[PDB]
């Protein structure tokens, strides 16, 4: 059995990569994948800087 | 308005979402991810997020908390063994700064069953009378039959309309 | 830990930081076994972003 | 095109020496490595030309991801451990598979028969035969004896790659 995180990430990453609810999906991705806190900070700072 | 539907796996979250959207029971599978639909009640639109409740994915619920106006917390009234789990998830979530001002409605679901706990036991087990700085109510629901939903939603909407 | 998590973190970090995004989008959609309809939508969107960058002066 | 930054992939089975080669090319020395679960990409300067060189991890389960990186590839450096008699057939089948990809049609192939400093190393000729290289009619290819640790053969292999790229139709 595939780790269930894969199914979870397929849904989250599809949404994110299609530009839908990207700040939320970025939080989820960085959490699910257990990124080191410094990388997470960098990723979420760049997400916030996306101009509408 | 943004609403989260939370609760353990099997509680009836997804069944409630589509009952609210299309007034019918739908077949479900365990939600490994989330469902999102906009729902129209009393000429008003809510974006409702139904988050999966399986053990391994419960920890990700907090990722979705930013800008939440209300939580519908769905609890299987027949599941006496895991009401303690629901209570610990409810305590943990209400400590989150992001939900400081959120309205909490608890749906004591599966009340169509004879094995259902009463609204009263459930409030006590969930620690609801002890909650401070919180607007909250509990309601008896069956997502399959349809009972109690229209009335819980009347309360949530009016409470949101009043701040 | 799944081998794929370490791999996905390296790849997602570059993607989310805006580096080699097309290549990374291909990798992510392959690793996670996306269906080809969704993959082509995602890749079409990357190609459109790069097309809008190449044709804009500013 | 010689003027412009070109793209090289370094591929091959885990343990072949890919990451060691990448950094010997970039900084001129042997560096300590771990198993690459992902990739390393570095800008490499060779004969004052700039290469975007991608060193992709060779563990079995992440080899299916190699093809994601094939777009716009000018050359593949295919690294083969000259002492690994058990897996030369696996190196062969991964090579056969990648050379079917349309994304790689334009790419030149340079095979580094690596770890030739070792006593039990297979000869270049035995390896070329084992990999099926003489059957690659439609592919510009050459095989070179190399040692990433001792530096031998790298400059000659790279000189051939650069001459071959310059000669492209
Ligand atoms: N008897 C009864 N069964 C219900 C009721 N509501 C939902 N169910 C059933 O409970 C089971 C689980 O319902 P779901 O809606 O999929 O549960 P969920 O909370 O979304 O579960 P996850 O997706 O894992 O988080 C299904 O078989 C439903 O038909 C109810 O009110 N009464
Ligand atoms: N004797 C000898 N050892 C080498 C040579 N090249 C690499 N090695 C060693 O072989 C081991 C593996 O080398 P790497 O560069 O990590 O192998 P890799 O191909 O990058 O492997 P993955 O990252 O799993 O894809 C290391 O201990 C290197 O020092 C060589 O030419 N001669
Ligand atoms: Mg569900
Ligand atoms: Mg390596």
């Amino acid at each position: 059995g595939e780790p269930t995180e894969f199914e979870y990430l397929r849904k989250v990453l599809f949404e994110y990569m299609m530009g839908r609810e990207t700040k939320t999906m970025a939080k989820v991705i960085t959490t699910v994948l257990k990124f080191p806190d410094d990388q997470t900070q960098k990723i979420l700072e760049r997400e916030d800087a996306r101009l509408m | 308005m943004r609403i989260l539907i939370l609760g353990l796996d099997g509680a009836g979250k997804t069944t409630i979402l589509y009952r609210l959207q299309v007034g019918e029971v739908v077949t479900t599978i365990p939600t490994i991810g989330f469902n999102v639909e906009t729902v129209t009640y009393k000429n008003l639109k809510f974006q409702v997020w139904d988050l999966g409740g399986l053990t391994s994915i419960r920890p990700y619920w907090r990722c979705y908390y930013s800008n939440t106006d209300a939580v519908i917390y769905v609890v299987d009234s027949c599941d006496r063994d895991r009401i303690g789990i629901s209570k610990s998830e409810l305590v943990a979530m209400l400590e989150e700064e992001e939900l400081r001002k959120a309205i909490l409605v608890v749906f004591a679901n599966k009340q169509d069953m004879e094995q259902a706990m009463t609204s009263s036991e459930m409030a006590n087990s969930l620690g609801l009378p002890a909650l401070k700085d919180r607007k909250w109510q509990i309601f008896k629901t069956s997502a399959t039959k349809g009972t109690g939903l229209d009335e819980a939603m009347e309360w949530l909407v009016e409470t949101l309309k009043s701040r």
